[PDB]
């Protein structure tokens, strides 16, 4: 059903071409539905949310304090940016150095969450593995979750293969997010410390 | 097995380009990346760029983007161009390939090619101007200054290779535009004047060979 | 740009020896250092990567080990094939640096030179040149210095140098001087020098020569 517990949850939304502008709607009501699903507070869960192409755009970050309402709402006004590419080596660089910079939430599980869709050129996947490793040892659990036939299975698997917690969700289509919401969001929670 | 071999232009004019082929063997171009590098003359080595298995390419910054790096899977051949050269970009080319395995982020220069040189200036194929150097002990020294020439390379031999073990050929070096080197041959008294001592210098560039008997002073 | 330096350029070393070259860097570069040889050919091939990983085919007398920036790769006992010239480079940050490498050279007995000189060759002054040659033979250690002297006094312009790698056969060095002048100044004077200075020599090697 519901999360409640210390998490500092990062939704990163592929903005690539690869996913069509109703797709990417399809993938922006998942992302509402699982707020919907979060205890989101300042003590609680924590969200963020960026979609990523060459760059991040962040439209919430974990330090926000708007209503879970306001959030859940521009979570849902969120552009569709069909780039060429959506770099997920950028946005867990980006996650590593900008969101994680410090761990005010030690308290608090992090986890990014990647939905990804396509598969970066390869020079932009250089330091890939060199990110997914900053990003263990700031302890950001980094669950990949595969949609679409061009999702990058090379990337999935070899996060997979960086710490034991990173649990990879491989979908067919946006369409299987609904299905899958509710085991996402357990797995998700289940990584999470409760709070006493 | 693996194998990489260049093909160049071996000249070029300033303000004009360099287009280089790399013929690879051994394996295939989606399975590894290939990188340029380049030695100039008496210099070490530099890091051009490379092309990745799905074609993307990262470039050294310092190229001012001169730099193009596309290749042909089929044809397993790599192609380097490089706009708007300057003397200074002279040098010998070298396509080495390397993993470009970022998942385990092994990029090694793993096997080079013999490399192809490359010489960059807006001079003509001029022939050596060859003189002979005879003296001003047991053994006599001689000499062949082999001047005014280009392109590189020259052939010096002495005696028609006769004469080898007392042989020093130095580097040329440019005078002007044009490059000088020098070959000394020291041999036994007893062996000259009284018997003949030729220097025969070659440049296929001019198709030109002269001999160059050394002869007492006159 | 990672700035990798390696400091002696020059290495001699007797064969069996244990030799040992220095590679550091600009900054912590995680072990992404890799060793490459170019022997005397020209050939370069791949030693050992990402610090102490040999490559394919590679004798196990190398090794290399480091790690933050101080890197060094050593041949346990040095063989007449290892005279070469070896290069680091680092794989850290874009672009790929490589070190500015260092050349093994073979010790040997000290040699002075055999110092030769050469009046011009009337068929180049029948072309209004004037080049006296210097040649400085077969020494040890490389390091030297020429000098020229016209009449006495010391020329340093129209000198061109060309020095020769380290023999094969015999581990000497040869290097050769020119002064190239117009036969007008040429026929201007008349005593030409060429003074070879070296470490086996206290006193200057002079050769010389009168126009007549």
């Amino acid at each position: 059903m519901y999360c409640s517990r210390l998490l500092d949850l990062v939704f990163l939304l592929d903005g690539s071409s690869r996913l069509s502008e109703a797709e990417f709607e399809v993938l922006k009501a998942f992302v509402v539905d699982m707020m919907e699903r979060l205890r989101i507070s300042q003590k609680w869960v924590r969200v963020a949310v960026v979609e990523y192409h060459d760059g991040s755009h962040a439209y919430i970050g974990l330090k926000d304090r708007k209503r879970p309402s306001e959030l859940r709402r521009i979570a849902s006004q969120v552009k569709y940016a069909g780039s060429q590419v959506a770099s997920t080596s950028e946005v867990l660089k980006y996650t590593l150095f900008q969101i994680f910079s410090k761990i005010d939430r030690p308290e608090a599980s992090r986890i990014a969450l990647l939905l990804m869709a396509s598969q970066e050129p390869q020079r932009m996947s250089r330091n890939f593995v060199r990110y997914v490793q900053g990003l263990k040892k700031k302890k950001v659990i980094v669950i990949p979750v595969g949609i679409g036939p061009h999702a990058n299975l090379k990337q999935i698997r070899l996060i997979e293969k960086q710490a034991p917690e990173n649990k990879a969700f491989v979908l067919s289509s946006v369409d299987e997010l609904e299905q899958q919401r509710d085991e996402i969001v357990s797995y998700l929670c289940d990584l999470a410390p409760e709070a006493p | 097995q693996v194998q990489l071999a260049e093909s160049g232009p071996g000249l070029v004019a300033p303000s004009q380009s360099l287009s280089i082929t790399c013929t690879v063997s051994g394996f295939s171009l989606t399975d590894y990346g290939v990188d340029w590098v380049r030695q100039p003359p008496g210099k070490g080595l530099e890091w051009l760029g490379m092309i990745w298995g799905d074609g993307s390419t990262d470039y050294n910054s310092a190229l001012k983007s001169r730099l193009s790096i596309t290749k042909d899977n089929s044809k397993s051949q790599v192609f380097l161009k490089m706009n708007s050269l300057q003397t200074d970009d002279t040098a010998r080319y070298y396509c080495v390939r390397d993993p470009a395995d970022y998942g385990n982020y092994d990029y090694a220069l793993d096997y080079w090619g013999q490399g192809t040189s490359v010489t960059v200036s807006s001079a003509k194929t001029t022939p050596p101007s060859v003189y002979p150097l005879a003296p001003g002990n047991s053994m006599v020294t001689l000499g062949c200054l082999v001047k005014g020439y280009f392109p590189e390379p020259v052939t010096v031999t002495w005696n028609s290779g006769s004469l080898s073990s007392g042989v020093h050929t130095f580097p040329a070096v440019l005078q002007s535009d044009l490059y000088t080197l020098s070959s000394s041959v020291t041999v036994p008294s007893s062996t000259w004047p009284s018997e003949t001592v030729t220097c025969n210098v070659a440049h296929p560039a001019s198709s030109t060979k002269v001999d160059k008997k050394i002869v007492p002073r006159d | 740009d990672i700035q990798m330096t390696q400091s002696p350029s020059s290495l001699s070393a007797s064969l069996g020896d244990r030799v040992t070259i220095s590679c550091s860097a600009s900054q912590d570069i995680n072990k992404y250092l890799n060793w490459y040889q170019q022997k005397p050919d020209g050939a370069v091939k791949l030693l050992i990567f990402y610090t102490s990983s040999l490559h394919s085919g590679v004798p196990s007398r190398f090794s290399g080990s480091g790690s933050g920036t101080d890197y060094s790769l050593t041949i346990s006992n040095l063989e007449p094939e290892d005279i070469a010239t070896y290069y680091c480079q680092q794989y850290e940050k874009l672009p790929w640096t490589f070190g500015g490498g260092t050349k093994l050279e073979v010790k040997r007995a000290d040699a002075a030179p055999t110092v030769s000189i050469f009046p011009p060759s009337s068929e180049q002054l029948t072309s209004g040149g004037a080049s006296v040659v210097c040649f400085l033979n077969n020494f040890y250690p490389k390091d030297i210095n020429v000098k020229w002297k016209i009449d006495g006094s010391e020329r340093q312009n129209g000198v061109l140098n060309s020095w020769t790698d380290q023999d094969s056969k015999d581990s000497t060095y040869s290097m050769s001087s020119t002064l190239t002048l117009t036969k007008d100044e040429y026929e201007r004077h008349n005593s030409y020098t060429c003074e070879a200075t070296h470490k086996t020599s206290t006193s200057p090697i002079v050769k010389s020569f009168n126009r007549n």
